[PDB]
RNA sequence: GGAGAGGUA
């Protein structure tokens, strides 16, 4: 069951759901995206083929020629990633397209071929997204983060009471194309209907309404029931179906078929409705006042005189019926109104629309559109049709489609782009739904109604909006004349698409520098969700609403992983199975639920759909047939948990730990710790600095293994095999017999990162963690990248805790701190910074960086090498010169005052043609030696790849094994063999041999080409040197260091051995917490992984008393094997009798430290299992221990605490906090000192901490605070003039930022001045 | 909502009862930064009047 | 194990019409609120003379 | 070319740039005449640069 | 101002200011040619509009743009809001003679003393060290004593538990709520890099050591050091203003 | 209210430090208007001392004088 | 000197 390379160390899997689907590839959206941006799409709807198909063929308006498109294909990027970071210059690959100028010849009828070119074009370089999901854009891994905006279609929305001061809620409907004008009908505070476009001046509906030829007849059949009146012989036989009396008041005798049914002064009552059904009336005799203020449907004519008796939707009367009486008018139909469920808002419109026709109508929306310009009938009808219904200029996408007939309440997902008569009726109809009563307003919050721009689509329509200019250029190329002297070259420009793309993924809100100091920072960094950027809110004027998670976030987006302070719930960050959908929104898998047996099909839900079915609970206990065991299980109807039956569930959870996100899926014991708690715990763990030595927790969850491959830091093997050599910056791996392919035999090489910077200046290399000769296979990881322990993530220590008071030394927040966790430098983390030395062409000329400096000695020279850098290896400190250089009359690179270091790397870049030092050429040929030493090593190890599986075939046909060798490896082809499919191997792996003895003649040189070639520069730059400084931080009082349940706190003091309260056995312990830090603040889990914790190194130290004095494996065996058992029927079973006897002591090897234990996220170790295993091990089953005082040897009363927390340190060290200035620089504008710790700046005394001064007395204090100290120039000198000739006292006068207040003031037509 | 989180910290809370524990807390967690933002402003009122 | 009882019944009650939609909603509310008083009675008790 | 689909006779000229004559207009198709067949020139098409 | 690539900075004013000048110029050249009347009127409506984007940017229709579409800054826009001269450069300056670094606990302190780092102290009192060297007739100039106080002899450490004696610094929280929030100490020289704080003025501070930073500046003259010990010093403020109620309980 | 007892002020200083400062000057510049300094804002926007607390001595005496 | 992004309290 399980490989070699995971029985190295089995983290006991805790948990008792079996997982149906495995965690998917963490980083899928962005891979997806990109590529779905850089493909061929046959079917032409996806990335590059969808804009080129959007845009071409670029017809001429002249009518002679076009410019149609072939295909496109990206070419080899110039560099790759490692030299693309190194130079400073972007990995991108030149995208070359094959562009088809036609000619159509003049004298030819319209549209005949005279000649047809075609040229693969170079248009734009577009940078390649890497192999993880990072971008270098200028030597700086940047990462292009989703965006959450709003999907186009239609919303129905409301102002909920907060206009007009009516107290009256107004809704409004937004039709949003994704490319068009958008169309918004609003109801106005009498209940009026209005419709605008682009907000302009605001229109009634009825407008809009008759500019798509209809009538008054056919919009008030559109958006009316009718009521037939039947004049007879006796008094207003009117026809009147029963329910349409409901919600109403009786006010006559309201009496039919011989029997008085309802009198009057009553409501209407169901009962009534119900007997009126029962004795199947229809026809009601009503007095003529029910008809005083009814409106009729149509027009009446008399049918001989031939007049308008009564308009269509006009009041009738008294009078009124007697002249459609008096005209033979029999049938007569009005509407049906209400005060309640059906409102007059269309027939109010009608009396204030000022039109009458269709014209009329069309002509007032061209006024509207544009005032001005005197209308014509085709300047209004054109501009209505084009507005609207025209393809060209109008365009609902297809998830614009799709979401306008998905809250329509439609069937077909699919239709045209442009709008439709039946579309625009059917917002209306429901726009007067939802004011009538019934239906609900949209909400924005919900993730079905927004949307994911990742990475491509984003890239695309940049892509996109660059090529419009480009067409708009070609076109007119194309219109001027005399076109058969012309290519598809000389027209098209490079430059706007490479402007467009550049500025996209350089300097964008969404394009931004990565979070390099974790793989967890990296791998979820690439998974954020931002609802700000283009198009999108701002980080300022965002409501309370849009910031706060909603019931559709289950399974989408994490609800506790978010950034806290000024953006909360605007960076929000994916969960774990969530996946994009096909037309951008967020969908999550269920398990398919059939009658009453939950299956392992697995559909992925959106977050609409989601609202329909009904979902199960995840952790609802189903046994061995998906039968659930109780009969009230919780589920989700509609955003709204509750407790349904059995067989009405329709969907189940995929796995308890869809919900978290995947930085808040590693918190061991997440479903103890509070919120807030859990949302600091994996804010702080993104910011955790790779330790010395990584070093496994103790406690995991066992989402450990899956972000530590995910993430691109770890070395992992392609294909199976065996381990030929491993280096310290190297592993060879030679490929089995079946993996291997046919052609191109070889083997593999990985290289391994050694200590290179990230972009937070911390250190990220890559260590081999499998040993010389050992069978790896396919997905199985070789080098442990930055703190990763055996290919899974380990972001800090796990330490041995105690929570007690202890002193106040850890009082509010804080730590105290073992000097043995100082002595075992398991903190201690290396910085590496960059720093940079120009040599800018100036007057004068240019700078040398000799060693000629004046004024310094030879203790300052005696590190600087003969051409004035300095040496690699050479221990520099603050104040030092790294980089000498001279003004052109000491503008030497020196070490910021206050680090330290060992210079590690030093690269120099060269313009094209400067003549190069000495240092510069010393780097060139070491640089130059390894370029031959890699490619003669990448073939000479492949050279004995291949002459191995040469001789390997040998084993049968042709075998003579002293022939071999009678003749060396070069020639074993014209041996004797027989001439059969084996002499074809012969003749096709010498082959891949003399390939590369082609290969090796040709890319050496390449390496040449660039090695000595001049390197690009900026204008003004004539050489660069770049100096690299690893330091080791190692701890000290002021370092913030954090768990990963969100208890941060600064370490304190640090406090040596023997001060460390010991147990009964005398091990100190190495951190003391504060217990105070538990019931405030409700992270009980920081409780559980103590105790469990300590559990796990129980296991380890008996395993280590096994293996001190040497014990047969059978004792082993036997009590791992116990170990891996004793959960509450628990999913992991690992059999130590399939243990090949030597897979033991490797085991039990790495569990010496303690045995890792798995606790997924919501399937926790319960605490019956905790004690249990606190009992296999001879641990006390309560957790607490009785341990003795270090200083006075006698014993704590009340048992405390101890465990093995695992502890990180975050990326905030008081080495880089700590700052002081007495005197120093000064700002230029206004006369005061800089601001910041680079700039060698004061602290703000800033406009709330003045206020404190004056509610103090202290006057003389505030003055100096803000004219001595601060800003007046002539007094300031005197201070320092003063306080060192020992005489304590200020002359202040006057600030220099009030004089420049009144030149600034003066600076207007405003005359400040001082009085007497 | 009419089913409470009927489980305490010291055991095991489930999924949903978490979902909604968020829905809280995320609630205080933007009040109050917002809070923040509102209050500072006032007492800047308060101070320049006086 | 009382309150999930007795709010059966409540859901009892409303799927034969006896009490409306508000009603039954107010009702769980008052005895979920007198359970949470009752397990928190019951919990004070048992620690603060334990 | 349009909706027209037509048969076309295809040149590679320097660069390999493609060039289409249609077979209507075969008649500017003409053979090499400098007697160099497999010595001939590459003229660069629409002279750019010329 | 330059950027140090060889480029000069917007330096919005100029813009403004060039604008103005060149319209203004231009206009007196159409003035001494004579022009038509419908030509110098759209230049003195743009001579108008320069002048108004120059006193006040943006109040007008329409703005105008520098780089990147971001309207450019004029003469009123350096006055209001935060800012401006006003909020940002009169009533709250930047301020020499200050540090900031990480607080942690130390409480084996009194109530009137703060831990305070050496390297820390050594640059904040490093005119005092200056005087008491010149003093002592260790160096007899200014770039003597510069030297030795940069090479760090093991004679300035005395000088700085000479002058650190009984000269009080102020401590200051970054959002400063209260007249508590800048509090005078005593300070002790501690071989670390935290400003140790003494326990119970956390709670006027609202100062929990889960990563918080402070503000150390140092008042300079004799009125200064004698206002924060009466006034300011922590001795002193053992209850609120807000009520008489403690603010140094306990906690 | 607060917002409008402190535009309303009778120093022209005290009142433009705070909110809108453009609709202040040009009210308090066509009167001529005229600040003497009688607090504690504008005495730290021209840097002296606060007439409030050990610098309240130092204003009864520089008052006296005039 | 200014914009954009992220972070700590
Ligand atoms: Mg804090």
């Amino acid at each position: 069951v399980y490989s070699y390379t995971e029985k190295k160390r089995i983290r006991k899997d805790f948990g008792k759901r079996p997982q149906v689907l495995d965690v998917p590839y963490l980083l899928s959206i962005q891979l997806d995206s990109f590529q779905k941006f850089i493909e061929q799409d046959p079917e032409g709807q996806y990335g590059l083929e969808a804009a080129f198909r959007s845009v071409f063929p670029i017809q001429s308006y002249s009518g002679n020629s076009e410019l149609q498109y072939v295909s496109y294909r990206l070419g080899e990027p110039v560099f790759d990633v490692q030299e693309c970071q190194i130079r400073g210059v972007t990995y991108s690959a030149p995208l070359r397209v094959k562009l088809r100028l036609v000619i159509y010849e003049r004298e030819a009828p319209e549209g005949t071929v005279k000649d047809i070119k075609e040229q693969e074009v170079y248009m734009g370089e577009i940078p390649l997204m890497t192999d993880n999901g990072t971008f270098v854009i200028n030597g700086t891994e940047r990462v292009i983060v989703s965006q959450l905006h709003r999907s186009p279609g239609v919303f129905f929305d409301s102002d909920k009471g907060k206009t007009h001061s009516s107290g009256k809620v107004l809704y409004n409907a937004r039709i949003i194309p994704y490319r068009g004008s958008w169309l918004d009908f609003e109801f106005d505070p009498k209940d009026n209907l209005f419709v605008r476009i682009d907000r302009r001046r605001k229109l009634p509906a009825t407008i809009i309404l008759r500019a798509l030829n209809y009538t008054t007849e056919q919009i008030l059949d559109l958006f009316f029931e009718k009521v037939i009146f039947e004049i007879r012989d006796n008094k207003l036989q009117m026809e009147l179906v029963p329910e349409r009396l409901r919600g109403e008041t009786a006010s006559f005798d309201i009496e039919a078929n011989g029997k008085v049914y309802v009198e009057k002064g009553r409501r209407i009552t169901a009962r009534h409705i119900r007997q009126l059904e029962k004795d199947d009336v229809k026809l009601i005799e009503v007095p003529v006042e029910y008809i005083a203020g009814k409106v009729v449907a149509k027009d009446y004519i008399d049918e001989s005189t031939g007049e308008l008796i009564c308009a269509a939707n006009m009041e009738l009367s008294l009078d009124l019926l007697a002249k459609l009486s008096q005209s033979g008018h029999k049938r007569i139909e009005t509407l049906f109104t209400n005060d309640l469920d059906h409102g007059p808002y269309i027939s109010e419109t009608l009396r204030v629309d000022p039109t009458n026709d269709r014209l009329s109508a069309l002509v007032e929306i061209y006024r509207m559109m544009r005032p001005g310009e005197p209308p014509t009938r085709e300047a209004a009808e054109s501009l209505f049709e084009n507005l609207f219904f025209s393809e060209d200029r109008y365009d609902l996408s297809a998830v614009g489609r799709m979401k306008f007939n998905r809250s329509l309440l439609r069937e077909e997902i699919e239709g045209s782009g442009i709008l439709s008569k039946d579309d625009i009726i059917d917002v209306m109809k429901k726009l007067i739904d939802i004011r009538n009563g019934k239906g609900e307003v949209d909400d924005i919050d919900h993730l079905g109604n927004r949307r994911i721009r990742s990475v491509g689509e984003m890239a695309e329509n940049q892509f996109r909006v660059g090529l419009v200019r480009v067409e708009r250029a070609v076109k007119e190329r194309l219109s001027l004349g005399d076109l058969d002297t012309l290519m598809p070259q000389d027209m098209i420009n490079a430059k706007p698409i490479s402007a467009a793309v550049k500025e996209f993924f350089g300097s964008s809100q969404l394009s931004q520098f990565m979070d390099q100091n974790n793989p967890l920072s990296e791998i979820t960094h690439k998974r954020r969700i931002s609802a700000l950027g283009p198009g999108g809110l701002t980080r300022e004027r965002a409501g309370f609403e849009v910031r706060d998670v909603h019931p559709t976030h289950y399974g989408r987006v994490c609800p506790i992983e978010t950034p806290e302070g000024p953006n909360i719930g605007l960076i929000n960050s994916l969960s774990v199975y969530a996946q994009t959908n096909e037309y951008g929104f967020l969908e999550t898998p269920y398990r398919k639920v059939t009658d009453g047996v939950v299956t392992d099909e697995i559909h992925y839900l959106s977050a609409i759909e989601e609202g329909n079915y009904v979902i199960a609970q995840a952790n609802s206990n189903l046994d061995e047939e998906g039968h659930f065991v109780e009969d009230l299980v919780t589920c989700r109807s509609k955003g709204e948990s509750s407790l349904f039956s059995r067989d009405q569930v329709d969907y189940m959870d995929v796995s308890t730990q869809q919900v978290v996100s995947v930085g808040a899926s590693l918190i061991p014991f997440l479903e103890h710790d509070d919120a807030n708690r859990a949302l600091m715990g994996a804010n702080m763990q993104r910011q955790a600095v790779p330790t010395l030595r990584a070093d496994k927790p103790l406690v995991g969850t066992g989402m450990e293994r899956a972000v530590a491959v995910d993430s691109g830091v770890t070395a992992v093997a392609k294909r199976g095999g065996v381990v030929q050599y491993v280096d310290a910056s190297r592993i060879v791996i030679k490929v089995n017999e079946d993996e291997m392919y046919p052609g191109e035999a070889g083997i593999d090489i990985y290289n391994l990162t050694k200590y290179t910077r990230s972009n937070q200046n911390t250190c990220i290399n890559q260590m081999p963690c499998v040993s010389l000769g050992e069978p790896v296979e396919r997905g199985d990881v070789l080098a442990d990248g930055p703190s990763t322990d055996l290919g899974e993530l380990a972001l800090g220590q796990n330490m041995r805790v105690a929570f007690m008071p202890w002193n106040g030394y850890n009082f509010e927040d804080s730590i105290l701190v073992s000097e043995r966790v100082v002595q075992e430098d398991r903190f201690t983390t290396i910085h590496i910074q960059e720093l940079a030395c120009v040599s800018r062409d100036t007057k004068l000329g240019p700078e040398e960086i000799t060693a000629d400096i004046p004024n310094v000695g030879e203790a300052a020279l005696s590190k600087l090498d003969e051409s004035g850098i300095v040496y690699i290896g050479a221990e520099v400190t603050g104040g030092d010169i790294l980089v000498g250089k001279v003004t052109p009359k000491d503008s030497s690179l020196r070490v910021p005052n206050g680090v330290s270091g060992t210079v590690i790397d030093v690269q120099v870049f060269t313009r094209d043609g400067v003549e190069k030092d000495k240092r510069a050429l010393e780097i060139e040929e070491m640089q130059l030696k390894q370029a031959k030493k890699d490619l003669s090593e990448e073939l000479q190890i492949l050279e004995a790849g291949l002459f191995s599986r040469i001789r390997a075939v040998l084993v049968a046909g042709g075998v003579e094994a002293e022939k071999l060798d009678k003749l060396p490896r070069d020639r074993w082809l014209e041996l004797g063999l027989t001439d059969e499919e084996k002499q074809n191997q012969l003749e096709q792996l010498a082959e891949q041999y003399d390939e590369l003895k082609h290969e090796f003649e040709k890319k050496l040189e390449a390496k040449r080409r660039k090695i000595t070639q001049g390197d690009d520069l900026a204008p003004g730059v004539l050489k660069i040197v770049k100096v690299y400084l690893a330091v080791k931080r190692r701890i000290q009082p002021g370092d913030k260091m954090a768990g990963r349940h969100g208890n941060k706190g600064v370490i304190s003091k640090i406090n040596p051995i023997e001060d460390m309260p010991y147990d009964e056995n005398g091990t100190p312990v190495d951190i003391v917490l504060n217990p105070l830090g538990v019931p405030s603040r409700m992270n009980i889990g920081q409780i559980l992984e103590t105790h469990l914790g300590m559990a796990a190194k129980g296991i380890g130290d008996k395993i280590n008393a096994m293996l001190k004095q040497q014990q047969e494996v059978a004792k082993l065996r036997e009590f791992i094997q116990r170990a891996y058992d004793l959960g509450a029927d628990v999913r992991q079973k690992v059999d130590l009798s399939t243990f090949s006897d030597e897979e033991v002591m490797r085991l039990a090897e790495n569990l010496r430290k303690g045995m890792p234990i798995a606790t997924p996220v919501f399937d926790g170790a319960k605490e019956a299992e905790i004690k249990e295993l606190l009992k296999l091990g001879d641990l006390p089953t309560s957790g607490q221990i009785r341990l003795y005082d270090g200083r006075t040897g006698e014993q704590f009363e009340r048992p405390v605490t101890v465990g093995y927390m695992y502890m990180l340190k975050l990326n905030h060290l008081v080495d880089d906090k700590m700052h002081a200035r007495s005197t120093g620089s000064y700002s230029l504008v206004t006369q005061q000192p800089l601001g910041g710790k680079a700039q060698f700046g004061g602290q703000r005394f800033g406009e709330m901490e003045v206020w404190a001064l004056e509610a103090y007395g202290a006057a003389y204090t505030l003055q100096e605070m803000l004219t001595v100290k601060s800003d007046d120039v002539n007094g300031r000198t005197k201070m320092y003039k003063n306080i060192v000739d020992g005489n304590h006292q200020m002359e202040p006068g006057m600030p220099e930022s009030f004089n420049v207040l009144l030149k600034e003031i003066r600076s207007l037509g405003i005359n400040i001045e001082l009085e007497d | 909502i009419e089913t409470p989180i009927t489980a305490n910290f010291r055991e095991g809370l489930n999924v949903l009862q978490y979902f909604i524990s968020t829905h809280g807390a995320r609630k205080g967690l933007a009040d109050t930064a917002l809070k923040t933002a509102n209050s500072g402003y006032l007492t800047r009122r308060l101070v320049d009047v006086a | 194990s009382e309150a999930e009882a007795e709010v059966a019944e409540i859901q009892e009650q409303f799927q034969s019409g006896l009490v409306t939609a508000g009603e039954r909603y107010n009702k769980v509310i008052d005895i979920w609120a007198a359970a949470n008083d009752r397990v928190s009675k019951a919990m004070m008790d048992n620690l603060q003379t334990e | 070319a349009g909706g027209i689909t037509g048969e076309y006779l295809m040149l590679t000229y320097a660069n390999d740039a493609k060039l289409y004559v249609p077979v209507s207009s075969l008649h500017l198709i003409s053979r090499y005449a400098g007697g160099a067949e497999e010595n001939a020139p590459l003229h660069k098409l629409g002279g750019d640069a010329w | 101002v330059p950027l140090d690539g060889g480029r000069f900075a917007t330096s919005d004013l100029n813009d403004l200011y060039r604008r103005v000048i060149n319209r203004n110029n231009r206009l007196k050249r159409l003035l001494d040619l004579a022009a038509p009347d419908i030509i110098v009127r759209n230049e003195k409506r743009m001579l108008q509009e320069a002048v108004d984007a120059l006193l006040d940017n943006g109040r007008r229709g329409r703005a105008i743009t520098g780089s990147n579409k971001r309207p450019l800054k004029s003469l009123a826009d350096m006055i209001k809001g935060k800012q401006g001269r006003f909020r940002q450069n009169l009533l709250g300056k930047r301020v020499d003679y200050s540090g900031r670094s990480v607080i942690t606990v130390g409480p084996y302190l009194r109530l009137h003393q703060c831990g305070l780092p050496k390297k820390m102290a050594l640059e904040l009192f490093k005119p005092f060290i200056y005087g008491k060297l010149e003093l002592r007739g260790l160096a007899t100039t200014i770039k003597a004593a510069k030297k030795m106080v940069e090479r760090e002899e093991a004679v300035v450490w005395d000088i700085l538990d000479e002058v650190i004696r009984e000269h009080p610094v102020l401590l200051n929280r970054a959002p400063t709520l209260h007249r508590l929030g800048i509090q005078a100490f005593e300070p002790v020289l501690i071989e670390g890099k935290a400003i140790q704080l003494h326990p119970l003025v956390c709670a006027a501070y609202n100062a929990d050591f889960d990563g918080d930073q402070m503000a150390v500046h140092v008042p300079l003259t004799l009125e200064a050091q004698l206002e924060a010990r009466a006034l300011m010093m922590s001795t002193n403020n053992i209850l609120s203003p807000a009520n008489g109620e403690p603010i140094i309980v306990p906690s | 209210g607060i917002t409008k007892a402190s535009l309303a002020t009778e120093s022209f200083i005290s009142a433009a430090s705070f909110q809108e400062t453009t609709r202040v000057l040009t009210e308090a510049a066509v009167a001529g208007k005229r600040d003497e300094l009688r607090g504690l804002k504008e005495n730290v926007i021209v840097g002296r001392l606060i007439p409030a607390g050990t610098g309240y001595a130092y204003h009864q005496d520089r008052m006296r004088r005039r």
